[PDB]
DNA sequence: TCTCGCTGACCTCTCGAT
RNA sequence: AUCGAGAGG
DNA sequence: TCAGCGAGA
């Protein structure tokens, strides 16, 4: 139906001849490309699995049968069983979610690829489709792209942009009528938008609307020209309309060169979230956009008022305006706790919420992962130096104060889970019993008499989880090396035949009570209340929660649909939290990023007039020749912020009148030369202006949207109101030596993140271990424990430093010499190493191949 | 030891030597045994045991075993890395043509003839390759190559010079390095060692295959049909028609995708 | 504090119903907690409070040896009347950040931050002694847990000096 | 200038100068708008699984006055909820339920009415549904379809 | 002389499905 | 082992 | 994909 539209447009209308017919007489133009989402895609494979059943249908109905031809014998659903799974797992474009946190899902789920099936491929696509298009602006994020060979092709939905019937994207204009702006939106395509002639956001307007310069900068036919008012059709709707979510979070954007700001827009998707959220105190505002949608918060669905509060679940008790005729009037929030994630994070809720306190529709009662009152939050506020020290930040590396470790900013929770699967086997070789052969004794108490490890038990490397033996050698599932951690969660699955062994029978009855209390006990508090109005059909009532704990029993009793062949399957949930170490990446959201080389005692580190020391050290000489101004400049408003925070907290330590903070705070909050927000805390409450003002005690949060955040004026005035230098540097001193540095040093508060690319994860190291088989070298992956590869390069560089011996080594005695490395490991354990290099077996395996093509090639002796 | 690498083409009596079994007609090792088929494209017999130093019918199990062949087994007592050097062949049923020197950039197997690519091509599709062979063997070196000696001394075009120097120089190539011709014309195809292609086991019953595996098992299938309608008269034009399968199975074997689309499993 | 043993809690990434916070919290929040010990440097603190309401350091019971300067802060929250916390907590005396992964089932480590002092701020100024104006003063600042007395913070530090110093005035 | 009460326990400071006319959407609407065309009904074959039963229903032999049919279609409620699906590792999708119908005419009687007319229910498949936050459970891992940038369908004259 | 196939275009890690 | 999807340099 | 290359026409 679009194909067929696009077909009549372009031709403006047998239908061979009329293309032709103009064919005598840019494909990367968004008119020529639509978007196909996972709706379509999933009934074209409902169409090819339909089509199947179709054809098997025809087949077997060509015999024809009187009376004997009924619409159950005819289809059959596994056809289309078999292509639903296939696509839903196997398809290009269906992904392994990127759960490092909410923002990386908010970004997974808004991406748009021009590959897969039916589309372009990243080797053979040139520059013209993986660069930008004026029809880019406000459909696809110009910033951020993939670094690698995806570039250009994998692209973010921007804030604004949606989707037509047809499938084009299209972005929402505010319509200009009579030289003055109304507040109507029309959204327009690529196509239509072309036609027209658009203003720009940032266009002053007056009261009334009119445009305030005489002369109003706009576009047209895919150039931008000064225009009269006019001539003007359409206006911006906003100023983030061209950046995407992720682009959007970046404070002081048009400040950075898009290439950093690529790196940072993809540098928050890898932040691991922390032990606590801590929000950013220079943000843009569309942080609790993300987290909202992002869906890791919990939302009320009912506006009421809190009725029991827990770290587990909330009960919301629902108004009466809300409350459906039939409904109890109940709403209960139980809260995800310490779950593994896609990437190995934790997921975690931690109620945001008190007992009694009043509830609207939409408020976030529970905070998700890297959020903090509902607010994203990615990394830590901390404090910077921008400074050389000692060589330790020299070259893109960053400093850490002992003070961040000692209190866990930094700390990540990682779970990992480990599985144990029983197969079945003739004989009975294998076991699960606890009972194992060549056990140590410590080892079996470990385990309990089910022969699982207990909930909550410390394990480290080379300790047994499981305890299996096959023939009959232990086949116990253990920790594989290094990796330690608690064991939080244990979960054993037994199919509905599947024999159950009584220790295992007693296992998963102990999880099956546990979970059947929860589920009576989540019933009877709904049903309390309905118990309670019956007080002021107790029967049928009574036959209904029944009824309802009798189908959750049946339900978690249910037997779980396990592959054939095997009987059972343990799994044993780890977590760990990870300190930060020397090797840690670190970055900003401006694309400045680093690697901790050392951790710096808090008296060594550069400290105040008022013996305050900083947090991070950053090298000063990687602002400039980047060109990240940005980072600085959320510096600077991070210090003002913190000191409007330390005003607040100084006048909160000794007693102060609920008159001063409120004018001190609304004093804050009208601050700037124009802005739209307008505080008012005569509106509030002194309960509420108390916790706002505690809130706000650790430094107030600044919002600076994308293209229109805080001037330099502005940022300089909110460092006056909270007594601080408006240069933003401040005299510091060395606290090796107590001795001032000899120039003023700009410090403040710059929101870090920490990656997920810890050291531990990718600190190897291998002597040896096991070889291919084709080819007897060693593996290839740090999981298989294998050696580095030796590329052409590293075999050019050593030739040119004519290290023959060593090439020699490495290329035989090292891989492929099977009775030489055999040889060389006596000679190196016996500490009198010497090695005799001979064939490597690739170079037989080569032989063999080129044997097999029919052409002799053989080893002439002499 | 070795001082050189020397670099010719295999005779069919050379592949045949390579060899220590001429059976490959089965395709896999098993459907649900680890043992290997006998006389399959893995198989104890001809490329050595899967078990190390070992006897399963036990008639002998000893050190001095070693070497010596039981009864019921069949097999040798060496290890799997013989299994790696171990060679086998296909008795194919018609000679077929060698793919890299048929469709070469300059066809080598055009270039000793005066037949361009689309002749030589279109002879052997039909199938045909023994019609090439008989072509082959019947030309002279040395005839040829004075006759064209004498016409390229006497030469009136530079190009037709330098087509009969080429011509001088591949007919003196193939005189000095004892290479006969026609040996572009497979009878004898070798199959690979079969620790070569893994055919790697997984964690469950359902094995991931090597292509090299089924490729050799549907040139195999294409031998088989050959063999049953020769041994059986069938109708001059399927029997062409399933040469031509075997000819494009032989080529997608040994160079995929050189000539028409390749095999997509 | 280094270990805490709660009844109903088998490891830090858990709950415990009828209280707010985490196992986790709980234990950032005993971390976060000031005493004084004059007797020996390792005790046991026994906590018990029951019914709707904050669970702050004065629900510790009472020894004569320890004294809580902060009875004030919360360590957590009971949010029904039938839920109850009943926890030991074990404080000992050391100096510096002493973590706990460095050297049963139900006990809870806890990174230790021994040190008692926060921050230190010292200026020279002038000082008029007798007629002499080259003499200056110096004004040391503490902030602290309240646990370490100032003047006894600058006896300890100047000895610790002194000490350090002697092994330069021997050969 | 907060209203909700979770931003009036921390107002941000904003520095923003440009009034806002229209407010951010629903950051996934897209996978919400694009599976519920896919999955509600529609009273036209235009979108969804209706559109899809409109394709290829009618299979039947060549000329032989038999043909297979149906009525409409229903999806029936999920075995497993989200949690419980990731759980124990379950793919978190519902039934399909389609009524078919099935027509038999008289042979060499094209004039002649239909002889019998048979209609019955038929499970087809399994159907993974996405949840609230647009995303899918498959085999207990969460999994995300993202969208496809094609070229749309029609004629271009390109060199 | 000009089409016309044939040729060419570093290292590391994670995940799942076959 | 291979393939697909990512990511770092 | 996009080149560049010689060798058939
Ligand atoms: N063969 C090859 N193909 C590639 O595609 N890339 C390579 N190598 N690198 C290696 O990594 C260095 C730059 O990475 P980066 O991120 O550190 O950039 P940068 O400008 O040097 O410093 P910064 O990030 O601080 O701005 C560069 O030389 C190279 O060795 C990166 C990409
Ligand atoms: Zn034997």
């Amino acid at each position: 139906a679009v194909g067929r539209m696009k077909f009549n447009r372009s031709l403006l209308r047998d239908d061979i001849i009329d293309v032709m017919k103009k064919l005598i007489d840019d494909i990367d133009h968004l008119g020529n490309r639509r978007i196909r989402s996972v709706g379509e895609m999933a009934e074209n494979q409902f169409r090819v699995g339909l089509v199947r059943v179709e054809r098997a249908v025809k087949e077997r109905l060509s015999l024809g049968d009187l009376d004997t031809l009924m619409p159950q014998d005819m289809i059959n659903a596994k056809p289309i069983s078999a292509a639903v799974k296939e696509f839903f797992g196997s398809s290009q474009l269906s992904q392994f979610m990127d759960q490092n946190n909410p923002l990386s899902e908010i970004t997974h789920k808004r991406r748009i690829s021009a590959l897969g099936p039916g589309g372009l491929t990243r080797e053979r696509a040139g520059f013209e489709v993986r660069d930008v298009h004026p029809t880019h602006y406000g459909r696809v994020c110009p910033i951020e792209t993939p670094e690698g060979p995806n570039i250009g092709l994998i692209n973010s939905l921007s804030v604004y942009a949606q989707t037509n019937e047809y499938g084009f994207l299209e972005t929402p204009y505010r319509k200009v009528t009579d030289g003055v702006v109304t507040d109507e939106i029309h959204y327009l395509s690529a196509i239509e938008e072309g036609n027209y002639v658009i203003a720009q956001a940032n266009s002053n307007l007056d009261e009334e609307g009119h445009f305030v310069e005489d002369l109003v900068t706009c576009r047209s036919k895919g150039e931008s020209s000064l225009f009269s008012r006019d001539q003007v059709d359409y206006m911006d709707v906003s100023t983030q309309q061209v950046v995407s979510v992720g682009a959007s979070l970046i404070p002081f954007l048009e400040h950075d060169d898009a290439n950093r700001a690529l790196m940072g827009a993809n540098m928050q998707r890898q932040a691991v979230p922390t032990l606590r959220a801590d929000k950013p105190l220079v943000g843009t505002g569309m942080e609790r956009a993300v987290a909202v949608d992002s869906g890791v918060t919990a939302v009320a669905k009912r506006g009421g008022v809190v009725q029991y509060v827990d770290a587990s679940r909330i009960v919301i008790k629902v108004n009466e305006d809300e409350m459906y005729p039939g409904e109890a009037g109940i709403d209960i929030y139980n809260l995800t706790k310490y779950t593994r994630s896609n990437q190995n994070t934790c997921i975690n809720q931690m109620p945001c919420v008190s007992l009694g306190e009043p509830v609207e529709r939409g408020d976030v009662l529970a905070d998700g992962p890297s959020t903090d009152l509902g607010e994203l939050a990615l990394g830590q506020n901390m404090r910077v130096a921008f400074m050389p020290w000692n060589g330790y930040n020299f070259e893109d590396s960053i400093l850490v104060s002992e003070r961040v470790v000692q209190e866990d900013r930094f700390t990540t929770i990682h779970i990992q889970e480990l599985a144990c699967v029983s197969r079945d086997t003739k004989l009975g070789p294998e076991e699960i019993t606890a009972d194992i052969p060549n056990v140590g004794e410590a080892a079996l108490s470990k385990l309990d008499e089910s022969g699982i490890v207990y909930i909550g038990a410390e394990v480290t490397g080379g300790d047994i989880l499981v305890g299996k033996v096959t023939p009959v050698k232990d086949s116990s599932l253990r920790v594989p090396n290094g990796v330690s951690g608690t064991v939080i969660d244990v979960q054993v699955f037994t199919r509905d035949g599947v024999e159950k062994d009584k220790r295992a029978l007693e296992i998963e009855e102990m999880q099956l009570k546990q979970a059947k209390k929860d589920l009576s006990e989540e019933l009877q508090i709904l049903e309390a209340g309905l118990f309670s109005r019956i007080r002021a059909q107790y029967d049928e009532l009574k036959h209904e929660f029944e009824k309802k704990l009798e189908a959750k029993r049946r339900k978690i009793t249910q037997g779980d649909d396990l592959a054939p062949g095997v009987l059972k399957i343990v799994k044993v949930y780890l977590a760990v939290k990870r300190r930060i170490q020397p090797g840690d990446k670190m970055a900003g959201r401006h694309g400045n990023k680093g690697v901790i080389s050392k951790i710096n005692p808090i008296e060594d580190m550069p400290y105040d007039e008022n013996g305050t020391p900083v947090d991070i050290v950053l090298n000063p000489l990687g602002v400039p020749s980047r060109m990240n101004i940005g980072q600085i400049l959320e510096t600077h408003l991070g210090m003002a912020a913190k000191g409007i925070g330390d005003k607040i907290n100084a006048m909160l330590k000794q007693q102060q009148e609920v008159a001063k903070l409120r004018e001190f705070i609304q004093r804050a909050y009208d601050l700037g030369a124009d802005v739209r927000q307008k505080v008012d805390l005569s509106t509030f409450s002194d309960e509420e202006v108390m916790r706002l003002a505690e809130n706000l005690r650790k430094g107030m949060p600044i919002a600076t949207p994308v293209f229109d955040g805080a001037k330099e004026a502005e940022i300089k005035e909110l460092l006056k109101l909270g007594d601080l230098p408006t240069s933003g540097q401040i005299r510091l001193y060395d606290g090796r030596t107590g001795e001032q540095f000899e120039r003023p040093v700009t410090v403040g508060y710059m929101y870090m993140l920490k990656l997920n690319h810890l050291v531990d994860d990718k600190m190897h190291a291998r002597s040896t271990g096991s070889y291919s088989l084709v080819t007897q070298q060693p593996l290839g992956g740090k999981a298989q424990f294998g050696g580095q590869r030796f590329g052409e390069m590293e075999v050019w560089a050593l030739e040119a430093y004519g290290a023959a011996y060593t090439l020699q080594e490495m290329l035989t005695v090292k891989s492929d010499d099977v009775n030489g490395r055999t040889k060389m490991y006596k000679n190196i354990v016996d500490g009198n190493h010497q090695m005799e290099p001979g064939m490597p077996e690739s170079f037989n395996v080569l032989l063999k191949e080129i044997r097999s093509l029919g052409i002799n090639i053989e080893l002439e002796d002499e | 030891e070795f001082d050189a690498i020397k670099i010719a083409l295999a005779s069919p009596d050379m592949i045949r030597s390579w060899s220590f079994g001429e059976v490959k007609k089965p395709e896999t090792i098993n459907y649900r045994t680890f043992k290997p088929e006998r006389d399959g494209l893995f198989c104890a017999r001809i490329f050595g045991p899967v078990k190390d130093y070992e006897c399963l019918c036990g008639k002998y199990k000893r050190l001095k075993h070693r070497g010596v062949i039981c009864e019921k087994c069949g097999v040798e007592v060496t290890q799997t890395k013989v299994r790696r050097e171990r060679m086998g062949h296909i008795e194919l049923a018609s000679p077929t043509a060698h793919i890299w020197f048929l469709k070469s950039l300059p066809s080598r197997i055009g270039l000793l003839l005066d037949m361009p690519l689309r002749d030589i091509e279109r002879v052997l599709y039909f199938e045909g390759a023994e019609a090439i062979q008989a072509l082959l063997k019947s030309m002279d070196l040395e005839q040829e190559c004075e006759q064209l000696r004498e016409e390229l001394n006497e030469t009136n075009s530079e190009t037709k010079r330098k087509k009969l120097t080429k011509r001088i120089k591949l007919l003196e190539a193939f005189v000095q390095s004892g290479n006969k011709p026609e040996w572009m014309i497979l009878t004898v195809l070798p199959v690979l060692p079969p620790d070569l292609r893994p055919l790697v086991p997984l964690d469950g019953g359902r094995f991931a295959t090597s292509d090299l595996n089924d490729l050799y098992r549907r040139v195999i299938n294409r031998n088989n049909r050959l063999k049953r309608l020769l041994d059986l008269a069938a109708p001059d034009i399927i029997v062409r028609n399933e040469k031509r399968m075997l000819q494009e199975a032989v080529d997608a074997l040994l160079d995929n995708g050189r000539r028409g689309r390749a095999i997509t499993g | 504090v280094t270990e805490v043993e709660i009844d109903g809690v088998l490891h830090e990434y858990s709950t415990k119903e009828g209280v707010q916070e985490d196992i986790l919290e709980i234990l950032l929040n005993l971390k976060g907690l000031a005493v004084r010990v004059q007797g020996k440097d390792e005790v046991i603190l026994t906590l018990n409070k029951s019914g709707i309401g904050p669970v702050t350091a004065a629900d510790i019971t009472h020894d004569g040896d320890v004294e809580i300067v902060k009875p004030q802060h919360v360590i957590c929250h009971l949010t029904d009347e039938n839920a109850s916390i009943s926890m030991r907590i074990k404080v000992q005396r050391g100096r510096g950040y002493v973590p706990a992964s460095t050297r049963p089932i139900g006990r809870l480590l806890v990174d230790a931050c021994y040190s008692p002092v926060e921050r230190i701020a010292y200026n020279v100024e002038a000082a008029r002694v007798e007629q002499r104006t080259d003499l200056d003063k110096l004004v040391i600042e503490m902030e602290t847990n309240g646990t370490i007395d100032p003047e006894e913070a600058i006896r300890r530090a100047a000895t610790i000096l002194a000490e350090q110093l002697e092994a330069f005035v021997d050969l | 200038m907060v209203y909700s009460y979770t931003e009036k326990k921390r107002i941000r400071k904003d520095f923003g100068k440009r009034p806002q006319v229209l407010d951010v959407p629903y950051l996934l609407s897209i996978q919400l708008d694009s599976f519920q065309k896919f999955i509600e009904q529609d009273p036209e074959g235009q979108y969804g699984l209706e559109a899809a039963f409109r394709s290829v229903f009618p299979i039947q032999s060549y000329s032989g006055n038999s043909e297979l049919q149906y009525v409409s279609y229903r999806l029936g409620e999920p075995v497993f909820d989200v949690q419980e699906c990731q759980i124990r590792g379950v793919t978190y999708s519902a039934p399909l339920r389609v009524k078919l119908r099935l027509v038999i005419y008289e042979r060499e009687a094209p004039e002649g009415t239909v002889k019998d007319i048979k209609e019955q229910e038929v499970y087809m498949g399994e159907i993974p549904l996405m949840t609230d936050n647009g995303t899918f459970v498959i085999n207990g891992t969460e999994r995300v379809i993202v969208s496809q940038l094609h070229r749309s369908p029609g004629v271009f004259f390109d060199s």
